[PDB]
C-alpha cells in the first residue's frame, strides 16, 4: 500500500574524538521480514564530497571492510547506529535506508567532531 | 531450462525429454526396465543435469552398470520432497558395477537408501559425510560387499580410508573454509551463496547451484518483495503463481502463504477467492 | 573485473524542461542487478527516484511516479532516466547504484552528476 | 497363471511376465491387495500398459 | 517395509 516514512534523529551531532555516538532511525512500518526474520534496513555513510558508503544491512550486518567500532542494531520499527568511539573520520552523515518495499532515505544525521 | 518431475519406465525412449534439462524441479524416477542392455546406455549422456529438486530413484534398470555417463554433472539433490524419508534410492539396480556420480557435492534434505544391488561396488569408497548431514539414517545394505569382497581401487583420504567413485574419480574435497559453497580446481572458494560447485570464485552469478535462493542468474539469500518462494529452490512473481493456479484450475491450484507460491493452504487456512492469499478458517475449512 | 558505474548528464536543464541521464555499468551483468537513481539536493538529503530489476521492472517514488521514467540496454550495459518538467526543486546531483537484490541493499554507486535547473543560463 | 501371495521380488518377477510386451503403467495399494490378499490374472493385468 | 512402500508408489493402476 502507501509508502515507508522514514525519520531520523538527532539532526545533527557534536562529539569528541573517544567518544560513544548513538543515532537512532524509525520506520513507518515493520521492516521484519517474515521469511528469514531479518529487517530490511541499511545505513549508509556519507563523508563530505564522495558518494555515499554502505556500512550495514540486515539491520546489524557490517558490510565488508567496516570497522567493529560502527553498530547496527534495532528490529521491525526501531533501530540504532552506534560508534563506540568516534574518530576524526567519522566526520559524515549518516543515512538510514529502507529496502523492504522500494527503499526510502532518513533525512540523515550530521555528525560534527569537537577539536 | 527447468524441466518439472518425470517417471521414466519400461523403454528408453522417454528419456531424451532430458536433453536440454540442467535442473529438474521435482523428482527424478527412472525404473521398470528389463530389456535395457549395457549396449543401450553407451552414447547416454545427461551432461546438463546439474540439480534435482525432490529425489533421484532408480528401481530394476537392467543393463546400467554405471551412472557416471548418464549424470556426470549431477552437482546437488535438493530433498525438498523425499521418497520415504530418502533423496537418494537406488533398489534393485542388477547390473550397477559402480555408482559414479563424481560431481554430487551435496544432498540437502534427506538420506540416501541404497538396498539389493547385488553387483554394486564403489560404496565403501564413498565418504558421505562431507555430501549429507544425516548420515545416520543412510541405509546401504544387501550390495556386493555384504555378499563378497570388492575389489575398490583408486586421492583424499578420510577416518584413514581413501575416497573414490569410481576406479579412475576421486571424491572432490574443497579446504573446510568453503564449507557446502564449493571450490575451484586451484582450491579458492566459490561465493558463499553457491552450492557444491561454481566456475568463478567469489561472484553469486557463477554458481553451479545456489545455497538458498535462485532468481535472475543469481544466488540470492532471500527472495525479496515482490518475489515469492517457490519450490523452496527459486523465486517468482505474482503472475508465475496465479497462471499455476489457473493452468490447474483446467495437479495443484497455487496460493500465496508467508511469502512463498504454495500447492495447498496450510491446516487451519483457506484461499481468499482472487488475491491467492491463504486467510484463517472463521472456524471450520470449506 | 573492477564494479564500477558512471553517469553523463546534461549539467544545465532550463526550467520545465527534461533531464536525460544514462548510467554505463561495467563489472556485473544488468540481467542479475538492479540500479537505483538517488538524487542529492546541495546541502540536503538523499532522495531515491526509482530502481529497474534484473527483469526489467521498474519501481518509481509515488511522489515523482509521473514525471519520472526508467529504462535500460542490457547488451550496451546502459541504464536510463529521463524526470520531465523540471523545477528549480530538482537541482541535484544524481547517483545510480547496484542493488543486489535479495542478499544486499545499494552497495557500489556511481562519482554522480551535478544537474543544476537554472532560469539564468548564459552561453 | 496360478494365484497366490505376490510379497518383494515375486511381485516384481510376477508382474513383469503378466504385463510382458505392453509394460507397466498413510496410503494403500498393490501390497495390501495382491501380497496381503491374493490376486487374479485380471487383477495385476490392471497395473499393465 | 520401504520395499512394500516403493511398490505401492511405482505400481500405479489403469483409471
Ligand atoms: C512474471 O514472470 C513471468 C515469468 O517469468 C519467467 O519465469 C520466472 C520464474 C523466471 O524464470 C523468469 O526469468 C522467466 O521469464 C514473466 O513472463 C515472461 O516474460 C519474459 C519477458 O520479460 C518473456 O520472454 C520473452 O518471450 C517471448 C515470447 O515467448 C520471446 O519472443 C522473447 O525472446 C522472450 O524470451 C517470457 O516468455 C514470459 N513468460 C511467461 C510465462 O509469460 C512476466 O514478464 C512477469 N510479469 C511481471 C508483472 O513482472
Ligand atoms: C519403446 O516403447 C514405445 C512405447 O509404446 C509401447 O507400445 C505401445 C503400443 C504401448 O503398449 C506402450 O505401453 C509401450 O511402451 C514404443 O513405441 C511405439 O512403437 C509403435 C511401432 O513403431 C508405434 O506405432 C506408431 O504409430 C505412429 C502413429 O501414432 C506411426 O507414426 C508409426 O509409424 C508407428 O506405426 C507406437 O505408437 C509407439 N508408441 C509411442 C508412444 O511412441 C517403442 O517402439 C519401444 N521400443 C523398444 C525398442 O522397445
Ligand atoms: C531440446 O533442444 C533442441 C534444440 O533446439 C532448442 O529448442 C528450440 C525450441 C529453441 O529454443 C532453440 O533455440 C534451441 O536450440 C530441440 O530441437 C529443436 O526442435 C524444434 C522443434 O520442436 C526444431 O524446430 C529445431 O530445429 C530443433 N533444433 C535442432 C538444433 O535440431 C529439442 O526439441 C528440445 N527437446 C525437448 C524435449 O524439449
Ligand atoms: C565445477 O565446475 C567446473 C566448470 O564450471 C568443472 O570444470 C571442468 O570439468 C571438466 C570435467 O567435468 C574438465 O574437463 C574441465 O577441464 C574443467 N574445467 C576447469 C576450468 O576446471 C568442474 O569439473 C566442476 N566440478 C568439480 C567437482 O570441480
Ligand atoms: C549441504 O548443503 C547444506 C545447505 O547449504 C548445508 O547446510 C550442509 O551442511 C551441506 N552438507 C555437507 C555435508 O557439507
Amino acid at each position: 500500500g502507501s509508502d515507508i516514512v522514514m525519520s531520523q534523529s538527532p539532526s545533527s551531532l557534536v562529539v569528541s574524538v573517544g567518544e560513544k555516538v548513538t543515532m537512532s532511525c524509525k520506520s513507518s512500518q515493520s521492516l521484519l521480514y517474515s521469511s528469514n526474520q531479518k529487517n530490511f534496513l541499511a545505513w549508509y555513510q556519507q563523508k563530505p564530497g564522495q558518494s555515499p558508503k554502505l556500512l550495514i544491512y540486515w539491520a546489524s550486518t557490517r558490510e565488508s571492510g567496516v570497522p567493529d567500532r560502527f553498530t547496527g542494531s534495532g528490529s521491525g520499527t526501531d533501530f540504532t547506529l552506534t560508534i563506540s568511539s568516534v574518530k576524526a573520520e567519522d566526520l559524515a552523515v549518516y543515512y538510514c535506508q529502507q529496502y523492504f518495499r522500494y527503499r526510502t532515505f532518513g533525512g540523515g544525521t550530521k555528525l560534527e567532531i569537537k577539536s | 531450462e527447468v524441466c518439472p518431475g518425470m517417471d521414466i519406465r519400461n523403454n528408453l525412449t522417454r528419456l531424451h525429454e532430458l536433453e536440454n534439462c540442467s535442473v529438474i524441479e521435482g523428482h527424478l524416477q527412472i525404473l521398470l526396465m528389463f530389456k535395457t542392455r549395457p549396449e543401450d546406455f553407451r552414447d547416454l549422456s545427461f551432461p546438463k543435469l546439474i540439480m534435482i529438486t525432490d529425489y533421484l530413484l532408480l528401481f530394476r534398470v537392467y543393463g546400467l552398470e554405471s551412472l557416471k555417463d548418464l549424470f556426470p554433472n549431477l552437482t546437488v539433490i535438493r530433498g525438498s520432497r523425499l521418497f520415504f524419508n530418502y533423496a537418494l534410492v537406488i533398489f534393485e539396480m542388477v547390473h550397477l558395477k559402480e555408482l559414479g556420480l563424481y560431481n554430487l557435492m551435496n544432498i540437502t534434505r534427506g538420506s540416501v537408501r541404497i538396498e539389493k544391488n547385488n553387483e554394486l561396488c564403489y560404496l565403501a569408497t564413498i565418504d558421505w559425510s562431507r555430501i549429507l548431514d544425516s548420515v545416520e539414517d543412510n541405509h546401504i545394505v544387501l550390495n556386493k560387499d555384504d555378499n563378497e569382497e570388492c575389489g575398490d581401487i583408486c586421492c583424499p583420504a578420510t577416518v584413514f580410508v581413501e575416497r573414490c567413485w569410481t576406479h579412475s574419480h576421486c571424491q572432490k574435497v574443497c579446504p573446510t573454509i568453503c564449507k557446502s559453497h564449493g571450490c575451484t580446481a586451484e582450491g579458492l572458494c566459490c561465493h558463499s551463496e553457491c552450492l557444491g560447485n561454481c566456475s568463478q570464485p567469489d561472484d553469486p552469478t557463477k554458481c553451479v547451484a545456489c545455497r538458498n535462493f535462485y532468481l535472475d542468474g543469481r544466488c540470492v539469500e532471500t527472495c525479496p518483495p515482490p518475489y515469492y518462494h517457490f519450490q523452496d529452490w527459486r523465486c517468482v512473481n505474482f503472475s508465475f503463481c496465479q497462471d499455476l493456479h489457473h493452468k490447474c484450475k483446467n495437479c495443484h491450484q497455487y496460493v500465496i502463504h508467508n511469502n512463498k507460491c504454495i500447492p495447498e493452504c496450510p491446516s487451519g487456512y483457506t484461499m481468499n477467492s482472487s488475491n491467492l492469499l491463504c486467510t484463517p478458517c472463521l472456524g471450520p475449512c470449506p | 573485473s573492477q564494479v564500477q558505474l558512471k553517469e553523463s548528464g546534461p549539467g544545465l536543464v532550463a526550467p520545465s524542461q527534461s533531464l536525460s541521464i544514462t548510467c554505463t555499468v561495467s563489472g556485473f551483468p544488468l540481467t542479475a542487478y538492479g540500479v537505483n537513481w538517488v538524487r542529492q539536493p546541495p546541502g540536503k538529503g538523499l532522495e531515491w527516484l526509482g530502481m529497474i530489476w534484473g527483469d526489467g521492472n521498474t519501481d518509481y517514488n509515488s511522489a515523482l511516479k509521473s514525471r519520472l521514467s526508467i529504462s535500460k540496454d542490457n547488451s550496451k550495459s546502459q541504464v536510463f532516466l529521463k524526470m520531465n518538467s523540471l523545477q528549480t526543486d530538482d537541482t541535484a546531483r544524481y547517483y545510480c547504484a547496484r542493488d543486489p537484490y535479495g542478499s544486499k541493499p545499494m552497495d557500489y554507486w556511481g562519482q554522480g552528476t551535478s544537474v543544476t535547473v537554472s532560469s539564468s543560463l548564459v552561453p | 497363471f496360478v494365484n497366490q501371495h505376490l510379497c518383494g521380488s515375486h511381485l516384481v518377477e510376477a508382474l513383469y511376465l503378466v504385463c510382458g510386451e505392453r509394460g507397466f503403467f498413510p496410503r494403500r495399494g498393490i501390497v495390501e491387495q495382491c501380497c496381503h490378499s491374493i490376486c487374479s490374472l485380471e487383477q495385476l493385468e490392471n497395473y499393465c500398459n | 517395509t520401504f520395499e512394500d512402500y516403493l511398490h505401492n508408489v511405482v505400481f500405479v493402476p489403469r483409471p
